[PDB]
């Protein structure tokens, strides 16, 4: 469960 | 050439989202380093009676020290990722692309803006409230001690380029953009990218530093120093994770660091 995608959608 | 209004209209547009991205610019920076600020003072962390003095702004010490700086790379991480949305051709990138390119660039740009915080003397900490002496980091148990000592020399050096925010906005742009980081799955879109960033880094430092022969080409190799400097800084994790089991690591960081193992 990636927390940079997270950043990179927000 | 035909394309140099619009590597200026490039330069100005990742210098508006470094202002925007970047709370702490090197301006800021310098005016805190030298007092040509109406800010308060900051604290100067230079002993072990000093570091608890200042304990209210931050196991063993040299630990506790070093864990401490996870508060300052989270936000970083977050920073760098709004900036990197900002560089044209950024966001149509495979997103597991966009993933590998922040895991294997935010270290370097971490040690990139650092130099802005540091002096021959020490580094600015907590947001820019706190000095923390060199002498005081050379003088933590090994092998803390020998750590941040090429660091500070790193700085020094990179400093005397006399870079300013608007040459450092691109030159950031330029390290994200890099193609030979493991793992990359479209190679060919982000060399595209990478290659008129360098156009826009080029002409911008010929624009800005006409008398500083050659100042291109030692900032491709600042590029070189900088992926050395990770390399020690993955290392020192590495070596003390191997007496010190329980360490605690923020999520982020956990992604960053997996698999450099
Ligand atoms: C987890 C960790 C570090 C950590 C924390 C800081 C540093 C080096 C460092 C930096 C770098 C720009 C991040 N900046 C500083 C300052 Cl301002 C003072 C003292 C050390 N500093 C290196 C490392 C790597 O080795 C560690 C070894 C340990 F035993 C414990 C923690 C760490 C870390 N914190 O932020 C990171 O990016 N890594």
């Amino acid at each position: 469960p990636s927390l940079l995608k997270k950043l990179l959608l927000a | 050439n035909p394309e140099s209004a619009d590597l200026r209209a490039l330069a100005k547009h990742l210098y508006d989202s470094y202002i925007k991205s970047f709370p702490l610019t090197k301006a800021k920076a310098r005016a805190i380093l030298t007092g040509k600020t109406t800010d308060k003072s900051p604290f100067v962390i230079y002993d072990m009676n000093s570091l608890m003095m200042g304990e209210d702004k931050i196991k063993e010490v040299a630990i506790r020290i070093f864990q401490g700086c996870q508060f300052r790379s989270v936000e970083a991480v977050q920073e760098i990722t709004e900036y990197a949305k900002s560089i044209p051709g950024f966001v149509n990138l495979d997103l597991n692309d966009q993933v590998t390119l922040l895991k294997y660039g935010v270290h370097e740009i971490i040690y990139t803006m650092l130099a802005s915080l540091m002096n021959k003397d020490g580094v600015l900490i907590s947001e820019g409230q706190g000095f923390m002496t060199r002498e005081f980091l050379k003088s933590l148990r090994k092998p803390f001690g020998d750590f941040m000592e090429p660091k500070f020399e790193f700085a020094v050096k990179f400093n005397a380029l006399e870079l300013d925010d608007s040459d450092l906005a691109i030159f950031i742009a330029v390290i994200i953009l890099s193609g030979d980081r493991p793992g990359l799955l479209n190679v060919k879109p982000i060399e595209d990218i990478q290659d008129n960033l360098l156009q826009a880094l080029e002409l911008q430092l010929k624009l800005n530093h006409p008398e500083s022969s050659q100042l291109f080409a030692k900032l491709l190799q600042k590029m070189t120093d900088l992926r050395q400097i990770v390399t020690e800084h993955v290392q020192l994790l590495q070596v003390i994770k191997k007496t010190e089991t329980d360490m605690s690591l923020h999520p982020l960081l956990q992604e960053i660091y997996k698999d450099l193992y």
